[PDB]
């Protein structure tokens, strides 16, 4: 509905409202993400490699190949898988 | 605005245990390429002159 | 690698196709030099005839064919392949030598 | 019109420095990049290596050491150098020119792309037999 004469006066810095959205994004972020799995078993020793690609050797991989162990759906077995995975998620621990 | 990441990717399916599904990133069909944007020259110098003025 | 006179025969050399790549077919004839044939994937230098049939790059996870139509006594040639790939390193070898016996 | 010439001693003994000349027609030798090739009997034949000026002389990371591929610009041929050939290396013996080219899939700017070759024309060729 529109007004005729009644004028008020508004402020960006100082409103509120804002401060209640950061919290409810944050907070429906969260709220999605407790019926999904946790990634515990996971950390894990990886042995990586670099992919198959014709490499200049200045220029750096983007890409590692890694393969390692994991639990299988019983208990006793365990077996061998690989994946790929970005540089900035792996670093070194500290011949092979 | 325009923004494209060209690598083609094949999911894959690990079971942690009984019930548990995990994503890894399976084989890589296709070059190496690096993903990047694009946006227009002259659209972009005009309004860079639009906000000086 | 036999066929009747006048047809169509397939070739094929080397690995299966990773990423794009470029091929040159080379032949030769018995006790003379080797030759040029085909310098692009389906880019034939002057000179040259027709009626060689190369395979384009963009597929991957193929493999590089070469099929002659209309065939003679002439074209009794040992072939070579040479691929270059853009994820392989440089090959300094040639490929597989595929000998055709003609009809 | 070109045509080039293979030459050689052909008789080697055993780990010795082995030499090759390649005579020209024409086509001067600052103009072409040019190249070696080896090839013994029923075999594929084996990209020695190419040669051109400006330090446009890339070899095969195979042998790499011991061979020394140059030029000729006073009398217009092309040589080649080796060092200590065994008995591996029996095999008949080819120079050639080659043309280049670009090929180009990706972004220019980031380097997703690369250069080809292809050797035109060829030589006659030489039968070169280390022997002792
Ligand atoms: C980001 O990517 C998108 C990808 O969709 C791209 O949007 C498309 O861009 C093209 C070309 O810039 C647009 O095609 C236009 O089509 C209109 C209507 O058909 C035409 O007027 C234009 O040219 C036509 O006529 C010319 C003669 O005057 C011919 O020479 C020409 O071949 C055409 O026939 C023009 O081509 C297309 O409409 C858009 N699509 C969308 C959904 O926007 C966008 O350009 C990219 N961003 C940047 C900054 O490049
Ligand atoms: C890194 O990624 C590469 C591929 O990008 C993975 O290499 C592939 O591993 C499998 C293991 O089963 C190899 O399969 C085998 O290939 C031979 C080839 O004939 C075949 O005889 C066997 O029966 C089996 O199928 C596959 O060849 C190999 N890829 C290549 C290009 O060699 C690898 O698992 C990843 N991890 C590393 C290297 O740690
Ligand atoms: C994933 O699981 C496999 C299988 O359990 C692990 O392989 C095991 O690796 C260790 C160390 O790499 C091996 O120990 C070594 O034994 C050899 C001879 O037995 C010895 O020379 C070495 O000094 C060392 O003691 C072990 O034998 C081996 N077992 C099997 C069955 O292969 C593997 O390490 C696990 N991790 C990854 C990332 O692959
Ligand atoms: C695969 O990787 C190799 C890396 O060894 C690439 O080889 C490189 O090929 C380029 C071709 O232009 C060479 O560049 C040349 O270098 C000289 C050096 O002065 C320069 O003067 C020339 O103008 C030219 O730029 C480069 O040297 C060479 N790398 C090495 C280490 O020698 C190859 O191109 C890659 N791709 C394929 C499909 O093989
Ligand atoms: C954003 O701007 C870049 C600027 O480079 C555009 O890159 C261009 O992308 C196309 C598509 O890959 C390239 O075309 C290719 O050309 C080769 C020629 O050998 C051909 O064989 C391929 O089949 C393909 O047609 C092109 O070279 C490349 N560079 C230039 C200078 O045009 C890019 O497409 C733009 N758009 C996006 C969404 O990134
Ligand atoms: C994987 O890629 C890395 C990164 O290029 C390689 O590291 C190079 O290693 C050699 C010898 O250790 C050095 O001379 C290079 O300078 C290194 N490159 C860089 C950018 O530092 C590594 O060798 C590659 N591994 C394999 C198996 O290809
Ligand atoms: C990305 O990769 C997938 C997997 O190979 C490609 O999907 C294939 O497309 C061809 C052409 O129709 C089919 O013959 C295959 O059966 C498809 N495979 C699967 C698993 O669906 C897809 O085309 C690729 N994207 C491209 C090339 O742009
Ligand atoms: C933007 O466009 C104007 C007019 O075309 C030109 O004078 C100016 O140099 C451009 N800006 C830049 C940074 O080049």
């Amino acid at each position: 509905i529109h007004l005729e004469n009644v004028t008020e006066e508004f402020n960006m810095w100082k409103n509120n409202m804002v401060e209640q959205m950061h919290t409810d994004i944050i907070s429906l972020w969260d709220q999605s993400l407790k019926p999904c799995v946790k990634l515990t078993p996971l950390c894990v020793t990886l042995q990586c490699t670099n992919v198959t690609n014709n490499i200049t050797d200045d220029m750096r991989g983007e890409l590692k190949n890694c393969s390692f162990n994991m639990t299988t759906e019983l208990r006793d077995k365990k077996q061998k898988v690989y994946s790929l995975f970005y540089r900035l998620d792996v670093v070194q621990i500290n011949s092979n | 605005i325009n923004c494209t990441r060209p690598n083609n990717n094949t999911r894959k399916s690990i079971r942690i245990g009984p019930g548990q599904a995990f994503y890894a990133t399976g084989d890589i069909i296709g070059d190496i390429r690096q993903a990047h944007c694009n946006v227009s020259k002259a659209t972009w110098n005009e309004t860079l002159g639009k906000v000086v003025k | 690698v036999s066929v009747a006179p006048g047809q169509t025969a397939r070739i094929t050399c080397g690995e299966e196709s990773l990423g794009s790549r470029s091929v040159i077919w080379y032949q030769q004839r018995p006790g003379q030099a080797p030759s040029l044939i085909i310098y692009n994937n389906n880019d034939r230098p002057s000179g040259i005839p027709d009626r060689f049939s190369g395979s384009p790059g963009s597929t991957f996870g193929t493999t590089a064919t070469l099929t002659i139509t209309s065939v003679e006594a002439g074209d009794e040639a040992d072939y070579y392949c040479h691929i270059w790939d853009s994820r392989r390193p440089t090959n300094w070898v040639f490929g597989e030598g595929t000998t055709l016996i003609v009809l | 019109q070109v045509h080039l010439q293979e030459s050689g001693p052909g008789l080697v003994k055993p780990s010795e420095t082995l030499s090759l000349t390649c005579n020209v027609s024409g086509t001067l030798v600052r103009d072409n990049y040019w190249s070696w090739i080896r090839q013994p009997l029923g075999k594929q034949p084996e990209w020695i290596g190419y040669v051109h000026d400006s330090g446009d002389t890339n070899y095969n990371p195979s042998l790499k050491s011991r061979v020394h591929l140059s030029l000729d610009k006073s009398k217009n041929l092309v040589s080649l150098r080796l060092t200590g050939v065994t008995a591996a290396d029996s095999a008949i013996y080819y120079c050639a020119t080659t043309k280049h080219g670009r090929r180009i899939y990706g972004v220019v700017a980031f380097k997703e792309w690369f250069t080809y070759f292809y050797m035109d024309v060829w030589g006659k060729g030489t039968s070169v037999t280390v022997s002792s």
